[PDB]
């Protein structure tokens, strides 16, 4: 016979629990959704509280720094401690000018003594932060080529022809020998010469040392891997011209697997504030102390008045201060047990029989 | 066009057309009914699904894939989604289309017989002569119906199908008559005589067919059912002289028709194809997209809209970034020229275009035709739409329209075959004022009152049944029927006046007819009745089961075995039935007690009852005035029941005054007199004082749950109008045994009686309906009517009840505004032109069920179309969207499943844009933190796998397998199905405020996790960095899945572990997709993503807060709503909840006859 298959899938009898709406079951919904978001609302800004924060803008500091120190404006620096929340002792700055270096745009070395009154914990994050710089135009993020990341010897019409992700703009310079980190995210790489440690101000032999080592994740190796073009097949970048101002010679080519401020800069930021790790201390903590960053000013940000900036921070699980996770868990928390509290006061002000509000039937 | 149809002779000198010599080219007798001919194909249903307006969308896409101003990454790769949509959603409409075609092949594969005799309207690539020799090979072979040509001598065995239009030579029956069952062609329940040509009676064999030459100068194709002209000419033989022989439509075998009670019927093929009326009432099977398919379209165009605004959006604010000045773009971008911008914001429009392009999503059409095909999938699967005793499943044969069987307001059903069974059935009599018969029909109009524990009462009338067939177990040598009687009467006791007339009433059943007897083949001493009416089949057979077996004619009269012994009666006079007569009498002569005399005679007249109350006895003495009373009484009863009465009447006449009528009818017999009206007159004088013997009542027998499916269609609020090819009461008949016309009713009869004649009762009507015209008021009105008229209309009145646009109107008013409707001895186009009326000047969805090919343009007009399965291949099966065993499956399959598949629809084409625009529309808001630039936020792999892997099937599992409530509860509460007749469920309302909710989920699938990161980019717990825009963009995405997917669940009534598996796997694909592809370098710079975002705890954090946020808006709103607003089958669920429907079974089915008592 024809007689088709039955089998409680084919005749749509599948086990199954078709939930109502009932206010019995839906309103303890409410406030119980309402409960653990005002719990993780709270424990989520109690422990967003503790994470303290430096930010020190540095844009201005060949103009409005001396060569004496001076306190830095108070539009720069951001101070954020929670054992000190009335925390007003500014920051000092200072430019030692360099007049051999010849670039005058940014040139110099911009010296900034902050004073954290509170210790640091044991990861301590030395962030860039570059605000009004936008890397996430459409023409800039997809500048690289991604066989010269992968330690490629790549050919010319491999960086400049590949088809999603080329080096477009910037393939190879006058005499055709390709930029070896190619494309314009390479090209713009965030120069400034970071120390390698806190000077500790009114100390002595207690540094507080900072690497470049941990700096991005230890999995971008596999990704990221040392080069092998001769030296004969490559030129840098033409914006690092002054770090290799003869080309590549046959030891000064970086190995992009080491070096983890390309490939911190190389994850181009989403938006229009830039923060990137370049110097990390995993090992020991910073105590309260007077320190210094000497940086090396040679990233020009002021012909498009963006700033640039410090974030010395050690974050928290969520990342950085920022109260947003807390207060909007609070919020959704607070709305739940605000229309627990709506529908259950119509329920009992209105409010129906379970049975006979049909139309049908009236 | 006048066609000339050459037989066994050479065409004429107009054959100039070589490589071929006939010019007019007549059809192939082929039926196509299917929605593609191969070789339009793939331009129509390319053209098909480019008529939805999201495809011509993508194409375009496509189109600016081209340019290189766009950047586009592998254009040509862009268009496989499209190419493959539309393959697929080509080769489904194959395939949907090639079961059409497998039924298209048996129809022309059905072996009619062909002579074998050359036939000159080929393509290339005294009439029968005696003095011919007969040559060999000329057998009517068994040759196909496809291979049916224009010109061709075809014999019709008996009882098949009649292969095209022809025109009959001959019959096997003398004076070459003949009989077609015309339930195909009309809703006729009788059989048509059709007679063959005089000259061409005497046409017997292969041999005499093959020898005789004509030609027909006929008519051209017409549509007309009840017409036909034609000429057939023929040379003289040995006598040049060309003669006439005028061919009309009762000489004419439609195709319809299947040849019934003649042994053979030889006629020429007139009309082949789409010739034949059939056909012409026909039209080619449309395409029909559903309403919801249809107003998906500016669905979609408020889509392009929105896209519109945010491409103009974007386009505006990214030109007005070109024209800053302190822009780090200057610097390390090299765009160096300040210049060569002053409003370059058009390519930036262009680029969001392609940015934002999934705003309207290429899983749209082919997530549609997914549930359409599902839908018909699931249809055709179970098994309470199987006809067993047909071995046939409900079919879809139109896989896109589940969802309009949920919104239908009008069922323009048939009654012949649709509505009934076929079956007749004496069921009751009346004899001398006394009524006999038990029947259970239509006691079941009261389900107001009294209860559904009579089961019994078909427990007690079939013991009384078996009681009676004990009883009446006489020796009757030709009574084998112990299951083919159907008149359970325990009173055939003797209580006598009443048992002599209870004898003669049944001798006079036995006596007038016009029945014959033909031995059966299977037992031969068994004998089977071949009748014209199967009225009188069942007035025939059931003389013959209490005792007065009518077993044979001879050429003095009829032999009637009387209670075991048979007697010769000499019928004097036979007075045919007619349809202007209305009557049938029959002249028995009785024997003679003295010897040498001449004995007298018997008149028994049969007929209607209102027209043989005429024509009684008032001069009389005995009760002939008494019992006028009761029978009446019961006649009344009867037809209240639903049963088509008659009545018997008698005069005995005496030996001379009937000799002066026999003299007189001699008179007006042996003259030219026939086609006068004289014939008609000599008969009228004797039929004037009759004794009234008593009348019979015939159920016309339903289908199984008819009277039960109409009322829960009715209960749906669904309008059911009967539309039939045959007679008013008839359809008045069928019209109250299932409950439709209800005898406190008004019936209003439409009555043209010859031009506003018919638009002033149109008025009166209309003052009992207060209101004149008005109908733009009456499509807000969707409601059963309340007041108790029945509009019946004649068909040729309907003719002018539809001629132009104000008559229209208002006869579409009362119709609205009547209970039942009866549109009678309607041809298949006005059956299908009041559909045209109330699907265009209402706005209503229209269903038109219907068996046979007089319903195959109602079928194909309307927005459904059903067929009704029986034994044979039916047009109307072939040309419908589903088709049905029986008719009380439309219970099942509008209540149930479309009304599943309008609300599985209905919700699923809101969730599904809404699904789409909260991923789409963060491509947008990043664009005020890139400057609308256009740079992506979703790594390349999520922007593929978002409709197709992350979020596909949830909604695709709910537009297949949502159920609001059960099947049972379905049919329990016919009520539910009023959302969609109101058109609740589908709105652009309903539309609009899902995407004003996709609005809103895409603010918190993109912003929370930008709040997370906006203020200083460090989202991770070992602080190195996920500021990628592809890092921000599984933030983004993984919001939106599993706020789709929880969304899309959250608005699914029965959650199954079908669903919720796959829309748990749904939303761990996008957790398993990236944790397998961002652990391959090929990834290339979303390298470690899921060991990055999903090891960093601020993505978790993100997660369930802005998926909350996400969803709360609306579900407070449907708490709210269903609390203090609920719609009624949120209620009905709450009942179902609560155990109003768990004393049903599983599978319940109200139209079931043997279903068990709840
Ligand atoms: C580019 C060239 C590609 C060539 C083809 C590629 C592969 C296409 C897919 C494989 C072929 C699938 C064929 C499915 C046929 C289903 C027909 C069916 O269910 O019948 C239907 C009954 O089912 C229905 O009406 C419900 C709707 C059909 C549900 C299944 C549809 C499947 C085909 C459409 C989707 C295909 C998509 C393919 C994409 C690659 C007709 O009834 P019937 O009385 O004619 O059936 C008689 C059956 N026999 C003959 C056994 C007595
Ligand atoms: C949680 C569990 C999930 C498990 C995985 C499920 C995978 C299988 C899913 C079955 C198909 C269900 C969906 C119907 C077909 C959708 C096809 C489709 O449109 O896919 C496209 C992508 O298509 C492709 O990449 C290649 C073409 C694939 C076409 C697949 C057709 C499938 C037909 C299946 C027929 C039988 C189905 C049976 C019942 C479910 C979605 O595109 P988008 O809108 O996401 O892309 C936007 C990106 N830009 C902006 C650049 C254009
Ligand atoms: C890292 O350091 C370099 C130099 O300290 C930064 O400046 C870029 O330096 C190059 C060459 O030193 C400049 O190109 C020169 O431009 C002048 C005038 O525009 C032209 O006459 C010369 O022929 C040469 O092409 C370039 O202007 C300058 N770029 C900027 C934005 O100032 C570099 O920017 C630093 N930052 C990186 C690599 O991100
Ligand atoms: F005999 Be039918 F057209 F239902
Ligand atoms: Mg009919």
């Amino acid at each position: 016979n024809r007689r088709p298959k039955e089998d409680a899938f084919t005749q749509q009898r599948l086990a199954a629990i078709n939930p109502v709406l009932t206010p019995r079951t839906v309103l303890p919904l409410y406030l119980l959704i309402a409960v653990v978001f005002v719990i993780v609302g709270g424990c989520i800004l109690a422990q967003n509280s503790k994470v303290d924060e430096v930010t020190i803008y540095y844009q201005d500091c060949m103009t409005n720094a001396t060569s004496s120190w001076s306190d830095i404006p108070s539009e720069h620096w951001q101070f954020v401690f929670h054992k000190y929340k009335t925390y007003n002792t500014a920051p000092q700055w200072r430019f030692v000018d360099d007049e051999s270096d010849d670039f005058t745009k940014q040139r110099g070395t911009c010296q900034i003594r902050f004073t954290t009154p509170s210790d640091m914990k044991n990861n301590v994050y030395l962030n860039y932060v570059l605000e009004k710089f936008a890397a996430n135009h459409r023409r800039y993020v997809l500048s690289f080529s991604e066989d010269q990341i992968r330690g490629e010897d790549a050919s010319y019409e491999t960086v400049h022809d590949a088809t999603g992700i080329n080096c477009k703009p910037l393939s190879k310079n006058a005499d055709g020998k390709i930029y070896y980190p190619c494309g314009l995210i390479a090209n713009s790489m965030f120069n400034d010469t970071f120390p390698l440690q806190l000077t500790n101000v009114g100390d002595t032999s207690n540094n507080y040392s900072l690497t470049n080592k941990g700096i991005n994740w230890e999995s971008d190796k596999k990704r990221y891997k040392k080069t092998k073009y001769n030296y004969t097949q490559i030129a840098p970048p033409p914006y690092w011209e002054k770090m290799y101002p003869d080309g590549y010679n046959e030891t000064n080519i970086p190995d992009i697997q080491d070096w983890e401020e390309f490939q911190n800069w190389m994850r181009p930021g989403a938006f229009d504030k830039i923060t990137k790790l370049i110097r990390i201390n995993k090992n020991d903590t910073l105590p309260a102390g007077e320190y210094q960053l000497d940086i090396g000013l040679h990233w020009p940000v002021l012909e498009f008045n963006g700033k640039k900036g410090i974030y010395l921070t050690h974050g928290s699980h969520l990342g950085g201060r920022n109260p947003f996770l807390g207060i909007v868990y609070l919020i959704g928390g607070c709305i739940c047990a605000a229309m627990a509290l709506i529908l259950l006061t119509f329920w009992l002000f209105g409010g129906r029989k379970i049975a006979d509000a049909s139309s049908l039937s009236w | 066009e006048l066609r000339t149809v050459y037989y066994n002779m050479p065409l004429p000198k107009d054959m100039i057309d070589e490589e071929g010599n006939p010019i007019m080219q007549y059809p192939r007798n082929k039926i196509r009914t299917t929605k593609y001919t191969p070789l339009t194909f793939l331009p129509k249903n390319i053209l098909f699904q480019f008529h939805n307006f999201a495809n011509v969308y993508f194409l375009v896409l496509i189109i600016l894939g081209a340019f290189q101003i766009f950047g586009v990454t592998n254009p040509g790769l862009s268009a496989v989604p499209l190419v493959v949509i539309v393959i697929i959603t080509a080769i489904k409409d194959a395939i949907e289309d090639s079961r059409r075609t497998v039924l298209d092949l048996e129809v022309n594969n059905t072996k009619t017989h062909i002579l074998e005799g050359v036939e000159n309207e080929n393509v290339s690539t005294n009439i029968v002569d005696r003095s011919l020799p007969p040559r060999t090979d000329c057998k009517f072979a068994k040759n196909y119906w496809k291979g049916v040509k224009v010109g061709d001598i075809v014999r019709i065995h008996n009882n098949d199908e009649i292969p095209a239009d022809i025109i009959l030579l001959s019959t096997s029956d003398t004076d070459g008559a003949c009989y077609v069952e015309t339930k195909n062609l009309d809703g006729e329940t009788n059989l048509k005589v059709r007679q063959s040509l005089k000259c061409t009676n005497t046409i017997r064999t292969s041999k005499d067919i093959a020898r005789t030459k004509f030609w027909i100068e006929s008519e051209g194709p017409h549509s007309n059912l009840y017409t036909y002209q034609g000429n057939m000419k023929w040379r003289n033989l040995a006598d040049g002289e060309i003669r006439n022989e005028p061919i009309t439509i009762n000489n004419v075998l439609l195709r319809g028709c299947t040849l019934r009670n003649t042994k053979w019927a030889m006629g020429v093929v007139m009309f082949t194809g789409g010739d034949t009326k059939i056909m012409l009432n026909s039209g080619i099977t449309p395409t029909k997209k559903s309403r919801i398919s249809r107003e998906l379209n500016f669905s979609v165009v408020i889509n392009f809209v929105l896209l519109f605004i945010l491409c103009f959006v974007s386009g505006i604010a990214n030109g007005v970034y070109y024209d800053k000045k302190g822009r780090s773009r200057f610097s390390y971008e090299f765009g160096t020229i300040a210049g060569s911008a002053a409003t370059n914001g058009f390519v930036s429009f262009w680029v969001a275009v392609i940015l934002y392009q999934s705003l309207v999503p290429i899983s749209l059409y082919i997530s549609v035709e997914i549930i359409k095909t599902a839908q018909a999938a699931f249809i055709y699967g179970d098994v309470l739409l199987y006809n067993a005793k047909l071995d046939y499943p409900c079919t879809p044969k139109s896989w896109n329209i589940s969802d309009d069987l949920g919104q239908v307001e009008y069922i323009f059903s048939d009654k012949t075959g649709t509505l009934t069974q076929n079956v007749m059935e004496f069921k009751k009599c009346t004899i001398n004022g006394v009524s006999y018969g038990r029947a259970y029909t239509e006691a079941l109009a009261g389900l107001r009152k009294r209860q559904g524990i009579d089961v019994e009462t078909e427990g007690r009338r079939e013991k009384a049944e078996i009681a009676k067939d004990r009883d009446t177990m006489i020796d009757e040598l030709r009574a084998l029927s112990g299951n083919s009687q159907f008149y359970p009467e325990e009173v055939t006791f003797v209580s006598e006046v009443q048992q002599r007339c209870c004898e003669h009433f049944m001798l006079a059943l036995a006596l007038c007819h016009s029945v014959l007897v033909e031995a059966n083949p299977d037992n031969p001493k068994k004998l089977d009745l071949k009748a014209q009416s199967p009225d009188e089949a069942a007035l025939v057979a059931t003389a013959r089961d209490v005792g007065f077996s009518f077993v044979g004619k001879t050429k003095k009269g009829l032999i009637i075995e009387m209670q075991g012994i048979q007697k010769e009666f000499e019928i004097l006079n036979i007075l045919e039935f007619n349809s202007s007569r209305k009557r049938m009498s029959c002249i028995v002569k009785i024997p003679g007690l003295n010897p040498g005399d001449e004995p007298r005679a018997l008149l028994i007249c049969k007929g209607a009852d209102s027209i043989i109350y005429s024509r009684l006895s008032r001069q009389s003495g005995s009760n002939s005035e008494a019992i006028l009373e009761k029978t009446a009484l019961h006649l009344e009863q009867y037809a209240t029941e639903g049963l088509r009465t008659l009545c018997i009447a008698q005069r005995e006449l005496s030996w001379s005054e009937y000799e002066k009528w026999n003299e007189k009818y001699d008179i007006a017999a042996a003259s030219l007199a026939n086609r006068e009206d004289e014939l008609e007159v000599v008969a009228d004088s004797i039929e004037r004082e009759l004794i009234l013997l008593g009348g019979t009542a015939i159920e016309d027998r339903l289908q199984d749950g008819v009277p039960d499916c109409i009322e829960l269609l009715a209960e749906a609020g669904i309008k059911l109008w009967v539309l039939t090819g045959d007679k008013v009461e008839t359809a008045i008949n069928i019209g109250f045994s299932c409950n439709l016309l209800n005898n406190e009713m008004e019936l209003l009869v439409i009555k043209t009686t010859g031009d506003a004649l018919l638009s002033k009762y149109l008025k009166e009507y209309f003052n009992l309906t207060g209101s004149e015209e008005e109908i733009f008021e009456a499509k807000k009105d969707h409601e059963f009517p309340k007041g108790n008229y029945a509009i019946v209309i004649d068909g040729d009145a309907l003719k002018l009840a539809l001629y132009g646009e104000d008559i229209r109107r208002k006869f579409l008013l009362l119709c609205k505004n009547c209970r039942a409707v009866l549109c009678c001895r309607v041809s298949p186009s006005q059956k299908a032109a009041v559909v045209k009326l109330v699907k265009d000047s209402l706005d209503v969805m229209t269903l038109a069920i219907g068996d046979g090919s007089n319903d195959v343009a109602m079928i194909q007009s309307a927005d459904v179309g059903i067929g009704i399965a029986g034994e044979e291949g039916r047009q109307a099966v072939m040309c419908s969207d589903y088709a049905i065993g029986q008719f009380r499956y439309l219970a099942r399959l509008v209540l149930v499943h479309g009304r599943w598949s309008y609300k599985r629809l209905a919700e699923m084409i809101p969730e599904f844009f809404y699904k789409n625009m909260i991923f789409a529309l963060a491509l947008f808001w990043y664009g005020i933190y890139n400057d609308f630039d256009g740079s992506y936020l979703y790594e390349y792999t999520y922007m593929m796998f978002y409709n197709l892997a992350f979020t596909s099937l949830p909604v695709i599992f709910l537009g297949i397998l949502d159920q609001d409530v059960n099947d049972t509860i379905s049919l329990v509460v016919p009520q539910l199905y009023r959302v969609g007749i109101l058109r609740k469920e589908w709105n652009q309302r309903k539309f609009l405020w899902y995407m004003l909710d996709g609005l809103y989920q895409s603010i918190i699938c993109f912003f929370f996790p930008y709040l997370v990161y906006h203020k200083n980019m460090i989202v991770t717990s070992n602080g190195l960095g996920l500021d990628h825009r592809y890092f921000v963009g599984v933030y983004v995405t993984t919001i939106a899945v599993i706020s789709c997917n929880t969304y899309v669940l959250l608005h699914q009534y029965r959650w199954d572990w079908f669903s919720g598996l796959f829309i748990a796997l749904s939303c761990l694909v996008v957790f398993a997709w990236t944790g397998i592809w961002s652990s391959a370098i090929a990834s290339r710079e979303f390298f470690k993503a899921a060991a990055r975002i999903y090891g960093a705890p601020s993505f978790w954090a993100v997660f369930f807060v802005a998926v909350l946020f996400c969803l709360l808006p609306r579900f407070t709103y449907d708490s709210f709503q269903k609390f203090f607003y609920p719609t009624d089958v949120e209620i009905v669920r709450e009942m179902w909840q609560h155990g109003h429907f768990d004393h049903y079974p599983p599978g319940y089915d109200p139209t079931d006859p043997n279903r068990p008592k709840v």
